RNA sequence: UGGGUGGUGGCC
């Protein structure tokens, strides 16, 4: 009638990726942080756009659009900053939101690529992936074009947009042989071996398990490169716990209100 | 002067005759546009066979 | 609601694989077809010699088609018949089709085993050209693959000529869907 | 009031008044574009 | 109406920092269609704040 | 051989199509002298000496694929179709919507529709090569997923990816422009652009005047709604609006305004409004092979089913729409869009090759590690579960019709009325 | 149109190489609209002297 | 000499050329032209 | 008409790899092998740089509204 | 034009509850929790640990409608144990599991960080 | 000429007698929505928000009107005419004086279509009874007309670009009439050929033969899982 | 300033 006890092993750790294993738990709560890997990770990315002039050939939604899902490197400062609609200040303060300057003009002949290392923040802690191989493109400008804007960054995750998710792509997978037969082939021989697959070259699955539940799920969570891939799970941990505490102290007020 | 004939886009009498592609450019005409249709009043107009 | 909810669970497909029989399948109707193939070249030959006694009630051109119509359908229904018993419990085609949600046995067979034989007005493809159907092709020849007889499978693809009478036979139901929505109405309207 | 439009192929800034033949005062270009406003524009990301 | 045909800014809410022209409104509440977006919503007028 | 070679080299040779009819190698045929040639469908397999079948060949096709038109030469595999869906193809792929001419942002056209990110398609034909399809291309490649997954997309109905959606797929704008001309009905009747007021005006609607500037004409970059003025214009007899304004549920904003003269001398002014359609439901979507739908719903990324890595389909059809119109080109470009994607190379579906079957593109799909037939093991999106039935998934041109629910949507109650039966007007 | 004929409206075997066997409109003037194949190309005239 | 078997190359070579020579709306031009 | 910032399928980063995959294919490079030497692994990515078409140098051809 | 703001998929508006419980009537000792804004993100945790307690008869989550967001658990439990107190002990296992969870990740990252 | 004027079709007894153009009407494209009873229709707010239903004050029902009264025209759950019992009618959209607010006992009282409503759903090649069937409302986000699919049947819909039209019922006697005669569960069975004319189709169909079989066995959570959909289930898990 | 005419297209 008690939590059983979870362990982590970890095969691979780069900056773009990390690659765990978790034994002894039930699949609903792995899959569970499989979608908070997806949706509720916050982070911070540009969401106010203001356009001054734009010569370029692309209209400004257009150009707003693209701006929004530059990666921004945010791996400090997403839980210092505050939602906006929660910070009480009057319009925009560096509490709750990053500002960003682009003015680009295109006088030689040649063109002109404007990249994300002409977005220029006020926030040093805050600025887009291209720190230290181009640049994410935004627009060309002939001769004779200009684009000015303004922009503003603040909070957000994944279920808001697609451009708050963090993770670029999350592979969960368990059982790589089919001993629990949750999937069933019908001629088995046809199916690649997987990639975790202890299993000999002669036979094609595990021999049936009567009496088995799910466990030991495969993870590789790889980042977009706005937080370390191991920031991700971290945070997606500390929000589903915070998540059920805040459930259940609402709870509480409504048991001791019956 | 008997009067004024249409003229249809990309013949031999018309002005995007024999040009290059980087003139039609210049001339915010694309290359690609096949012609073969007139126009008229502003409308392009397209003779069904 | 609650079997749109198992659905989640089961799950529900269809692919290239549910299209595909046993390379071994694929020679009974290959069989099939050279045998109708050769009996319609029999029934020409004996056609060609005066040593056709005509079919009571029928001149002697009508009891001709009526042969070579009778093969055909035999070889199509044949090939379509095997073609089911190749199928296995899991594909999926044979489960939307016993299930009566979608498709019938006659467009498995069609998908599998081969298209048939096109018609316009109920007859094979007519003469459009000078005693024949097509350029391809040579005088006064009545054979199956001349005048509409589509040897192949969807799956397997469909050659030019075979290609051109399956245009012309899917032209026919577009025409009847035009006329029929034209005069139903006007019926029903003088009925009301 | 004095309303500045652009040439159509030249692109020189000139004023036009009202009731005026829209002609650009050199090149005789008579294609005129209007200015890009001076009103707030914000665009958010979605 | 003062209100009626003013650019205006939200100030809270979460639609803060967004913009808007006042199209109708009332001693209570104002409709402000926005810039972003295709739809015209309903905001109260104290979270409001009038820009240029 | 010789032909070949000079044709081969005639950007450097002067050698064209014009000296090839020179040489009386080919020959124009028109029907009555079709009437009467023997044809051969191609050299190679036609001509070699077998029982004799006729032996008397005088012509030869040059492609057999060369006998299908403009729209129906880019439908892949269309002989694997059955014969109305080539047809409903081609009476569909005029209306899906993609850069339909390089300029189109000088040109004032009435109702553009032009998309963000048009695509070429994984699976070609060799036919839309000269049609410049690469280059004006209609579509986007999409990881198509054939399953029944939660009912929303049963009768000709799609789902869609949420996220891919605010990623930019299939996202368009739709331009529209307007006209109005000054013109004298009369030394009495002139009309002028003039902003109105509230003082001097008599008639007048409940559209104020403080878009625009003193001019008349309202600036480029100013947002629009329904019901709003956009000409300031005034009659005399004394002043009466006669201004033009934007139709209602358009919400747009004007792009440019430009201001000429007719030949009469008048002042005119053309002016486009821009407006961004992201791809809401009820949007209408078809593949290359008439599988027309309507979108049901859109889940978010973590909603929809994964394989082992990270890959969630774009759009998700349902299994029955495919057995009753046996449109086994669909399935058959879904499972070479999977070796294309893989590969690197842009695969070909020309369509009577006879050098591709299902057999060669199924191995070539085998060799990298997928199973040979195209099916995938997905995983719920729910509830994380593996799915006891295996999905059929793989890249898929799709594109996107220009039928969008939000010029449809209409309602009435107590509007305006006709003058001479009083009854409600239509439209 | 809104004629019961339908021998207009069918594919003729002629119409091979010379006209879309696909391409056609599927309302009222099905069969009654037609589109050139890629190849084909029509006669101009000349003079029979 | 002649092309065996490698006639799929060739084959597109003259409609390639065909296409480059004429184009997608010949008709149109030749007929008003004339 | 110009490179998407992100694979739409998935969520990687591919509007940086455009310039990168045409410098690579001006070599000997094939796109199978210029495609993974650009880290490309999944085929939802792969297609995005493999079957985009790119106007926006088109576009760039014509004369600027302004000067 | 119908299209709602992106956040009402997780904000609560004025007077929103965000969890409501409704005694079934049909069964004895059974409740319908209606939590507001949530998805199976969370729901399908809560359900899985309620049925790893063996006090419990019945214990399932659904989603009346996927444009709506509002998640219904019913639980039924044995006549000596209350429903409410076996969600809330659910509630609390999971967040112990959820805690030890991430300080063993922490652990073993650090554990990778210096070989 | 004016035989011209009512000779045939689009004439006067033809085009204005036997058919006119009604108001409070609604077309808008149709997906499936398999969460709503066979007897309902989800109808979009801006489509809702337009069509009114005008209801007679009752001291049983006068504080819920007086707060509709008091929302507006704005926002949704409003009203856009309040009637006098002489005849007159206040507008509501142009900011009227907080004394014309005020209702009596005999008012009217045009509020905007809520939930629960009646209406009238068809398709345009009305062949027979069963295309004019009744629906009940309810409200859902997006634009569109959301409608169950054991019920496509009838209309013939296909969800592949279709449109149906929506007629709102004015008055409680036509409503009534609409409730007790049309609604769709009243018209399972046809009358041309005495057997139903909704049938279980499609995904279900398919899922319901594969679900049948004989060896289809389900673990106690997944049984759980489906229990908690039936409506109308006692609430006991029955014996395995 | 509305009427009239034609064309294109969507669903059966
Ligand atoms: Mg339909
Ligand atoms: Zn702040
Ligand atoms: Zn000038
Ligand atoms: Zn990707």
């Amino acid at each position: 009638p008690y939590a059983n006890q979870p362990t982590v092993r970890i095969t691979e750790l780069t900056d773009e990726n990390v690659k765990f294993i978790i034994e002894n738990t039930d699949l609903a709560v792995a899959n569970s942080i499989r979608r908070v890997f997806i949706a509720e990770v916050p982070i911070i990315a540009i969401d106010w756009v203001q356009i001054d002039a734009n010569s370029s050939v692309l209209h400004d939604e257009f150009i707003a659009h693209r701006l929004g899902l530059i990666p921004l490197t945010s791996d400090d400062i997403v839980d210092k900053l505050q939602y906006s609609r929660d910070c009480t200040c009057e319009e925009f303060c560096p509490e709750c939101s990053v500002e960003f300057t682009l003015d680009v003009r295109c006088n030689e002949d040649q063109t002109r690529h404007v990249t994300s290392r002409d977005l220029i923040s006020n926030s040093p802690r805050v600025i887009p992936v291209t720190s230290r191989q181009d640049d994410i493109l935004i627009v060309k400008l002939r001769k004779g074009q200009e684009l000015r804007l303004r922009a503003y960054a603040k909070k957000g995750f994944g279920k808001e947009h697609a451009k708050w998710n963090p993770t670029a792509g999350v592979a969960f997978e368990y059982d790589p042989d089919n001993a629990l037969r949750h999937t069933v082939y019908p001629k088995p021989e046809e199916w690649p071996k997987s990639e975790y697959s202890e299993l000999d070259e002669d036979e094609s699955q595990a021999p049936y398990d009567p009496n088995g539940k799910p466990e030991r799920f495969y993870y590789n969570v790889e980042s977009c490169g706005s937080l370390r891939p191991e920031t991700i799970v971290l945070s997606a941990l500390s929000g589903l716990k915070k998540k059920l505490s805040d459930l259940q102290t609402q709870l509480s007020h409504e048991i001791q209100s019956d | 002067f008997i009067g004024k004939i249409p003229i249809m886009l990309r013949s031999t009498y018309c002005l995007l005759n024999g040009l290059t592609d980087r003139d039609l450019c210049e001339l915010n005409e694309c290359p690609l546009d096949p012609g073969g249709y007139f126009i008229i009043n502003g409308s392009e107009k397209v003779l069904i066979a | 609601t609650v079997i749109n909810n198992w659905l989640l669970i089961e799950g529900h497909t269809i692919g290239i694989g549910d299209s595909i029989a046993d390379s071994k399948t694929y020679q009974d109707i290959q069989n099939t077809i050279k045998k109708a193939k050769q009996d319609v070249i029999e029934v020409i030959e004996k056609a060609h010699n005066n040593e056709l006694e005509p079919t009571p009630g029928n001149t002697l051109r009508q009891t001709f088609e009526n042969q070579v119509n009778r093969i055909l359908n035999d070889a199509r229904d044949k090939t379509g018949s095997s073609a089911q018993k190749s199928l296995s419990e899991y594909n999926n085609f044979k489960s939307m089709v016993v299930s009566g949600a979608k498709g019938s046995k006659i467009n498995i067979s069609q998908v599998i085993a081969v298209v048939g034989q096109q018609n316009v007005e109920g007859k094979r493809i007519p003469f459009g050209f000078k005693h024949r159907t097509l350029p391809h092709f040579i005088k006064d020849d009545y054979g199956p693959e001349s005048r509409g007889f589509v040897e192949n499978s969807y799956l397997a693809g469909l050659t030019p000529t075979e290609f051109f009478f399956h245009a012309m036979g899917g032209r026919e139901g577009l025409i009847d869907t035009a006329v029929k929505t034209a005069e139903t109405g006007y019926i029903q309207r003088r009925l009301i | 009031q004095p309303m500045i439009y652009i040439c159509g192929e030249c692109h020189t800034e000139n004023e036009i008044k009202s009731r005026d033949p829209i002609r650009c005062r050199e090149c005789g270009y008579r294609i005129m574009y209007k200015k890009r406003t001076k009103r707030l524009v914000v665009f958010d990301a979605r | 109406n003062e209100l009626i045909g003013q650019t205006v800014r939200i100030s809270q809410g979460p639609y803060k920092g967004y913009i808007g022209v006042v199209k109708d409104a009332t001693e209570s509440t104002a409709r402000v269609e926005l810039h972003s977006t295709c739809q015209t919503i309903s905001v109260d007028r104290q979270r409001l704040t009038t820009v240029g | 051989k010789r032909h070949i070679d000079q044709l081969k080299e005639r950007e450097y040779n002067n050698y064209s199509w014009q000296d090839l009819v020179a040489s009386g190698v080919v020959e124009y045929i028109d029907t009555l002298e079709e009437e009467t040639v023997m044809l051969a469908m191609t050299p190679d397999d036609l001509q070699e000496k077998e029982v004799a079948y006729c032996s008397t060949y005088t012509h030869c096709e040059i492609h057999p694929s060369m006998i299908l038109g403009v729209c129906a030469s880019i439908i892949p595999f269309p002989d694997h179709n059955q014969s109305p869906r080539n047809t409903y193809q081609s009476a569909m792929g005029k209306q899906a919507m993609g850069v339909y001419i390089t300029n189109f942002h000088v040109r004032m056209d009435t109702l553009a529709h032009v998309l963000y990110y048009p695509q070429k398609p994984l699976v070609t034909t060799r036919s839309m090569e000269y049609l410049r399809f690469r280059e004006l291309p209609a579509g986007i490649n999409s990881i198509v997923a054939i399953a029944s997954y939660t009912g929303y997309n049963q009768e000709d109905s799609v789902i869609m990816n949420r996220s891919a959606v605010d990623r930019g797929f299939f996202r368009s704008v739709f331009y529209r422009s307007y006209k109005e001309q000054e013109s004298k009905k009369g030394f009495d009747q002139e009309e002028v652009f003039e902003k109105p007021t509230r003082e001097t005006c008599q008639g007048m609607r409940h559209a104020i005047y403080d878009k625009l500037d003193d001019d008349g004409l309202i600036a480029p970059g100013v947002r629009v709604s329904g019901d709003d003025v956009i000409i300031g214009k005034t009659v005399t007899l004394t002043k009466r609006d006669c201004s033009t304004f934007l139709r209602t549920s358009e919400t747009g904003i004007v792009d440019q305004v430009m201001v000429t003269l007719n030949q009469e001398g008048y002042k005119f002014c053309k002016i486009r409004v821009r407006s961004v359609r992201i791809p809401q439901i009820g949007d209408k979507f078809a593949s290359r092979h008439g599988q027309k739908g309507t979108c049901g719903i859109q889940y978010r990324q973590e909603d929809m089913p994964f394989t082992c890595e990270g890959i969630t389909p774009d759009i998700i059809i349902n299994p029955h729409a495919i057995p009753s119109r046996m449109t086994i080109g669909h399935l058959i470009e879904c499972l070479q869009g999977k070796v294309s994607a893989n590969k690197g190379e842009i695969g070909d579906a020309t369509p009577f090759n006879d050098a591709v079957n299902v057999q060669k593109i199924s191995n070539l799909l085998s060799d990298y590690g997928y199973h040979l037939r195209g099916n995938e093991v997905l995983y719920n999106g729910f509830t994380g579960r593996k799915i006891t039935s295996q999905i059929f998934i793989g890249p898929t041109y799709y594109q996107r019709l220009k039928h969008m629910v939000d010029d449809k949507i209409h309602s009435r109650a107590r509007g305006p009325i006709q003058i001479l039966n009083r009854q409600p007007m239509e439209g | 149109r809104d004629g019961k004929l339908a021998k207009p409206r069918q594919l003729h075997n002629t119409l091979w190489g010379m006209v879309c066997p696909a391409e056609t409109p599927e309302g009222h003037a099905v069969g009654l609209v037609k589109n050139l194949a890629l190849m084909a190309y029509i006669s101009v005239g000349s003079q029979p002297s | 000499e002649i092309t065996p078997d490698l006639w799929q190359e060739a084959c597109w070579i003259v409609i390639s050329s065909y296409f480059d020579e004429k184009g997608l709306v010949r008709q149109q031009l030749d007929s008003f032209d004339e | 008409m110009i490179i998407p910032v992100r694979c739409f399928t998935c969520g990687k980063i591919v509007g940086n790899k455009w310039e990168a995959y045409l410098g690579l294919l001006q070599a000997e490079y094939t796109e199978g092998d210029a495609l993974d030497a650009l880290g490309l692994k999944r085929y939802c990515c792969r297609r995005m740089l493999l079957a985009h078409v790119d106007l926006i140098e088109k576009l760039l051809n014509y004369a600027p509204l302004e000067k | 034009m119908n299209a709602p703001p992106a956040f009402e998929s997780f904000l609560l508006f004025e007077g929103e509850k965000k969890i409501t419980i409704n005694k079934d009537t049909k069964v004895p000792n059974a409740c319908l929790f209606t939590i507001n804004k949530e998805d199976h993100t969370l729901g399908n945790i809560i359900k899985s640990q309620l049925l790893k307690d063996p006090q419990v008869l019945f214990a399932g989550y659904k989603v009346p409608h996927p444009l709506e967001h509002k998640i219904i658990i019913r639980v039924q439990t044995t006549p000596d144990y209350s429903p409410q107190e076996a969600f809330t002990n659910a509630i609390t296992d999971l967040i112990s599991e959820l805690s030890l969870l991430e300080e063993r990740f922490r652990v073993a990252i650090k554990d990778k960080q210096e070989g | 000429s004016l035989k011209q004027r009512l000779k045939g079709k689009e004439g006067r007894v033809r085009g204005n007698l036997m058919g006119k153009r009604v108001d409070f009407s609604a077309r808008t494209v149709i997906t499936p929505d398999p969460n709503l009873s066979i007897d309902q229709v989800g109808v979009p707010r801006s489509i809702a928000a337009n069509m009114t239903f005008a209801e007679i004050v009752t001291p049983f029902n006068i504080d819920r009107l007086q707060e509709l009264v008091r929302r507006g025209n704005s926002q949704y759950p409003g009203a856009k005419y309040i009637i006098r019992d002489n005849g007159d009618r206040i507008d509501l959209r142009f900011h009227p004086k907080p004394s014309d607010l005020h209702l009596q006992t005999g008012y009217k009282v045009e509020r905007h279509m809520c939930d629960g409503d009646i209406v009238i759903f068809n398709r345009q090649p009305t062949l027979h009874k069963m295309s004019m069937m009744g629906h009940r409302v309810r409200i859902l986000p997006w634009s569109t007309f959301r409608l169950n699919l054991s019920v496509t049947t009838p209309y013939n819909a296909d969800f592949d670009g279709d449109e149906m039209n929506l007629h709102l019922p004015q008055s409680l006697e036509t409503r009534a009439e609409i409730q007790e005669l049309a609604m769709v569960p009243r018209m399972i069975v046809t009358p041309q050929s005495n057997r139903p004319v909704m049938g279980i189709v499609q995904d279900t169909l398919t899922a319901v033969r594969k679900f049948t079989k004989r060896d289809v066995f389900l673990e106690r959570g997944e049984v759980m899982n489906l229990l908690m959909f039936l409506s109308t289930w006692d609430g006991k898990v029955p014996q395995p």
